[PDB]
This record gives C-alpha cells, structure tokens and sequence, in this order.
C-alpha cells in the first residue's frame, strides 16, 4: 500500500477500507496562498513529533483542523495531497448518515 | 513389532479370518454405493432430458395452463374455484380441476413425459404470492425438442380459447 | 491529467426545455462512443451516501452515469437561499452525499 | 484383582474369544472410515482443482452467461423467457434455457469440468435477490490456468454479442 | 421493469394521471409533489414515459 | 379483486361513502384526500365502482 | 453472560489460561506510555474444553 493512499470506511462500528489504494497527488499539485500549505504541514508534523510535550503537561494529545472557504478553492484537494505527503490515511465519516449515533460515532 | 506381532496376533483368532471376511464385506458395500450413484449420475447425463421452469416467469403460467389442459385422464387433481360469466349475461361458478402436486405421466409425442408439480419449501419467492412452486419435466431420450415444442404449444393454448 | 495531478474524471450538464433532445443525445452520444449508459436515480428508496460512493465507484468500465432531473432529488432556490438543502426524496441520500461523491476525496 | 481375575473371567467364556474377535473388526472398521477420508482429503489436495463463484460478484453473471452458451448439449436446463426485439421493429418472446442446478460435465481444452450449479439455502445475500446461488469448478488436475481461461473466455463473451 | 415487460400487443392505461401528483399552484411551485402512497416521483414517471431506457 | 370476487345474487353495500374522502372544500381543492386508514385511492374508488376491469 | 461476574471470570481466564493451545485472538489498541497507541495482540481461550491446576 506505499506509494497510494489507503481511504477507511464506517461499515458498522469498524472502519474497513473502501475500494483501492487511491493513488497519491503530489503536494504541489495543489496551490494555496502563499504560505499556507507550510504553515499547515509544519503545524501537523510539530504536533506529530511531539507527544512528550503533550504528556508532561497533561494536555490531550489530539489536534483538528477546520478548511473553510467557497467551493472549489482546494479544500478537499489539499487534504488528498496532505494525507499523501504524510503517508497518512483517510477515514471519511458521514456525520448525516442512518446508522450513526453517539455511541457508535465515540 | 506392529507389523509382525499383529500378524501373528491376527492369524492366531480364527475369528479374525471371519473379520477380515466381513472386511471385504464392508468394502463391497462401499463399493456397490458408489457403483450406483455413477450409475445413476451417467444415465441422467446421457439418456435422460430435464425442463426445470420457476414461478419467476411467464412460461410457469403459459406452462401451467397447458398442463391444466392436457393432463388426460389425470386421477390426481386440485380444484380451483372461478367465476365464468355465461353469454347469456350471468355468472356462475366454474370448477376447474388442476393436477395436484405428484409425478403425473403423458403419452406426448410418443414419449413418457414425466412432469412432477414441485410443492412449497420454504414461502420465499418474489412478484408471486412466494410459494416458490415449479414444475420439471422429465423423459427419457436424448432429443431436446420435445420440450420446446412442448413450450411453444404452451403459448399458443394461451393465445388461443 | 496523471502528469498534473488533476483527479481523471469529468462530467456533463444539458439543461433546456423539455423535449429538445437531452436524452436522445445521450443515447446517441453513448452509440457514437459504445459506451453503456448506467441509469442512476438519485431520489430512491434504498439509496445512500455509502451506497451512492460505492455504486459510483463499482461502474463498469467505458460506461457513462447518468443523474437524469437532477434539480428534482434536492429543494431548491427559495431553499438554496435558506440555510438547509432539503432532500425532498425518499431515501437516505444528502446534498453533501451527492457533492462528495461526484468530486471529493473518494470518487 | 481386574486385571487376573478378568482375564481368568474372559478366557473362561469361548463367546470372549468371538467378541475380541469382533473387537478387531470395529477397531478395523473404525480405522477404514478415518483411512476414506485422509484418502479423500490428500486426492482433492493434491490432484483436484475448485473454482467457487459466490453470488456478490460480476464474475458470477459473466461466468453464468459463459455457462448458458457453452454447455454442449446439456439436458438438464431450465427455462428463462425474455422479450427480444427484432431487427424488424417488434418484440417476440425468447426461450432461452439455462442449465437447471445439477452436476453438468463439459469438455473443454481437453479436460472434464465438472460444473455443478448451486441451490438456494437459507435465501439470504446482498445486492441481489438473496437466493445465495453459486457455481463450483471441479476439475482433475494440478493446472490452475484452465479457470483462468473459462473466467476469461466468460468476460470476452460477455463483452460479445 | 413494468413498462419494460408488458405483454406483446397490449395497451398500457394509466387512468386519472392527475391524482398522483399535486397539481396547477403546486405546480407552479418549484416541486412537483407526489400525493401518493408509495414511492414514485415525478422524474421517475417523465423517465419511464419516455426516457432512455424506455 | 372484492369487486371481481362478489358473491352470486348479492348486493355490494358501501355504508357512510362521505366518511372516505375529504370532501366539500377539499372537493373544490386540487386533491380529493383520503382521510382513511389504508391504502384506498379517490381514482381507485372511481375505477373499480365503474372502470375498464369492473 | 447477563452477569458482571462473567465479564470478570472471562478477564480472569485470559489471564490465568497456563499454556493452553487453544485461544483465539482479540486485537486492541493500547496506548503507550511514550503518548503513542500500537496495536496489542491479545489471545483469549477458543471456546472448547480447557483444563487447569
Ligand atoms: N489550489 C488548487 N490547486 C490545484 N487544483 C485545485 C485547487 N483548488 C481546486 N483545484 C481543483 O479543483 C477541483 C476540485 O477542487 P476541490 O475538490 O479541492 O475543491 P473544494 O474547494 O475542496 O470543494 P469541495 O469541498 O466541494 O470538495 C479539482 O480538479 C482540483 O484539482
Ligand atoms: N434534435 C432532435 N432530433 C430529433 N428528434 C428529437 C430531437 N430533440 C428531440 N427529439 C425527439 O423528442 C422526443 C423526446 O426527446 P428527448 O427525450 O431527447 O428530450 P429531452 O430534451 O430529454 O426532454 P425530457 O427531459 O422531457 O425527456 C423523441 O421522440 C426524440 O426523437
Ligand atoms: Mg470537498
Ligand atoms: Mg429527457
């Protein structure tokens, strides 16, 4: 699965992988405002780097992220190309699906 | 010593001898099981033709209507009440006889047509009343156009009456 | 499209009065093309967004998928102007279900 | 005291000696199950091949119209009526024949697979009619590319006619 | 499947076709509404009428 | 298929028929609802008292 | 299994199970102590008959 990028799916209370490893697009592929496609890689890869930082203080060690912006500016775009350049992968969740409830989305 | 001393042991019984007699005795048994299932299995392959039609289709019905007709003397039937309105502008009731389910046998076309009405297994079918019926038509030979002319006449009674 | 990164897909839009010829250019379009035509009908019953993703993902190769009334699956204008996009359907389907699957992450 | 007086006990009933007799013949009876089974085990490991097609995949249809076409002058089929239009304008009915579940045996490339049409069980399955149909390709031999072939004959047939 | 399997020489009758779906100010309105019991529309009827699999 | 299945020499009788649909204003109005409990039809009413199948 | 004294004696028969050869697996995430979470391959007894001293 190296060299693609691997996308999980909710199938029940499990994340399964949907389909086939997607192939990666190339992180500048995509063009942001100056600076911004760093500013986010550099803010990810510091909080991955560092749990230590987070454990001796106590703080949780989770962090989210919000892309707002009109449609067809690259949000999605960029999240593909991030998850590549990171070697991470994705698990799409539907928050307005039937079978979600509070219990299952923790 | 398994191979020998068990040798020794065995032809020391002479109840052994009668055992490895009974031996042979289960082996050909097994055998004449097999013997029969490839028997069988051939002779079904080679000289015996088989129609299977579902309740899935038209052709059940156009099938089912013609062995509701052409049944002849048929001492196994099921009743099927209708109402037929009579040309002088009133109904009555029509007592329609249907072959029940069993193994019913007719003289078409010089042959020994076997049809058998399949019952109900399990009440799961779809755009039917799911009673999953079926029919299967079963002769003797190796020429299949016999039940397509079986299938054809079928069609042609319900365009026809 | 592999060399620049851009995702290979593309999709269409006729829109006119009725009966000026969308769909029978559509069939002879996919005759010209022999492609086969893949009937979706967004406002059903069994449809959802997991399903709508894995159906659009399933399609048999050198097919066209066709989303035929599209501004009838979803409401529109006065409710485009208002907060929600109501799924005035039938089945489990959302206005994001659709967008993100015709382009998003997964398509 | 159970083991001299026992065998004091045994050796005074001759009808002892025909029961360790027949003791053999179970312990030999048992031992010809377990050998029928090993034996049966290591044949289907290392000189049979099995092909299983569930119903949840596309290669089931390709490889059941692949069966509808190539099944040589099998006799054992059930009927499937659709419309087919002619290249006149109109519709006429269509009698098309599927081969009915059962073992059905072809020749191809010089072997003889053994075909054999799954039922319906328990009428449970997904993204179909939930009848949980099936088909298994048995052949005798160690080659594996001969379904190969069949599963790809099937989707060029498929993407024929 | 319906219309796609009627029988040969028939005539298919769908009697009172303004009873299904809601009508003159609803249509009008931007949906056409089914008023019915189960689960037609209004595109799946125009499509089946005359469509591309018809 | 009631309709179809009568028996002989029997009269069909349908008890409070205004009670079926909505009616008067409704009537005015575009639809002729069904203010029952089932699955009944104010066209399929009309089509099985006097239709083409009747 | 409509008790807590089952969820209990399960937990104690994953652990005090001897060298019994017939468990079935049970993956979990458990998070170490260096603040990351790896995959923790747990093996409780397969149903059967299992003997103890
Ligand atoms: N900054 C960008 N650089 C390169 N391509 C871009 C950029 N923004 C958008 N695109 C292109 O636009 C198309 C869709 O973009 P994308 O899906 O990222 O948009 P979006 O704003 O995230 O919208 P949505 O949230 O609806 O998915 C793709 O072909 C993508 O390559
Ligand atoms: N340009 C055209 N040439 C020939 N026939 C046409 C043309 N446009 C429409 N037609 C005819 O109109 C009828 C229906 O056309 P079609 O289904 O393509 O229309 P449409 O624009 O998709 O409308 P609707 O959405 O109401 O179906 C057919 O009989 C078709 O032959
Ligand atoms: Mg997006
Ligand atoms: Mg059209």
């Amino acid at each position: 699965e190296e060299g693609k990028t691997v996308m999980y799916t909710a199938v029940g209370s499990e994340w399964r992988t949907f389909g086939y490893p997607r192939r990666r697009r190339p992180l500048d592929s995509v063009v942001l405002q100056q600076g911004l496609a760093d500013r986010i890689v550099k803010d990810i890869r510091e909080f991955i780097d560092n749990p230590k930082w987070y454990i001796d203080r106590g703080i949780p060690y989770r962090r989210g992220y919000l892309l707002y912006g009109p449609p067809g500016c690259g949000k999605s775009s960029f999240i593909t190309a991030l998850a590549g350049e990171l070697e991470h992968s994705i698990c799409l969740l539907s928050l307005t699906d039937s079978s979600l409830s509070d219990d299952r989305l923790n | 010593m398994p191979f020998s001393d068990f040798v020794l042991a065995l032809k020391d019984n002479p109840y052994f001898g009668a055992g490895f007699g009974l031996v042979g005795v289960g082996t050909a048994l097994a055998m004449a099981r097999k013997g029969a299932q490839l028997g069988l299995v051939a002779f079904r392959r080679h000289y015996m033709i088989t129609l299977e039609v579902p309740a899935r289709d038209r052709s059940y019905a156009w099938l089912l209507s013609w062995l509701t007709r052409h049944s002849t003397r048929t001492q196994h039937l099921s009743v099927e009440t209708s109402y037929l309105q009579h040309e002088s502008g009133r109904i009555s009731t029509k007592f329609e006889f249907i072959p029940s389910p069993g193994n019913h046998f007719i003289w078409y076309q010089g042959k020994w047509i076997r049809v058998e009405r399949n019952r109900d297994m399990q009440m799961v079918d779809l755009q039917t009343g799911t009673p999953w019926e079926s029919v299967t038509f079963t002769a003797l030979g190796t020429d299949r156009k016999v039940f397509f002319n079986i299938l054809e006449e079928a069609r042609a009674l319900a365009l026809q009456q | 499209y592999i060399d620049r990164g851009i995702p290979y897909r593309r999709g269409y839009l006729l829109y006119g009065p009725p009966g000026c010829g969308k769909s029978s250019f559509i069939t002879a379009l996919a005759g010209e093309l022999e492609h086969s035509i893949c009937l979706l009908s967004l406002t059903d019953s069994s449809l959802s967004d997991d399903r709508l993703n894995h159906l659009l993902s399933v399609a048999p190769q050198q097919s066209l998928v066709l989303l035929e009334d599209v501004d009838a699956a979803f409401l529109s204008r006065d409710l485009a102007v208002e907060n929600p996009i109501k799924y005035q359907g039938l089945g489990r389907l959302t206005f994001s279900g659709l967008l993100n699957a015709l382009d998003g992450v997964a398509s």
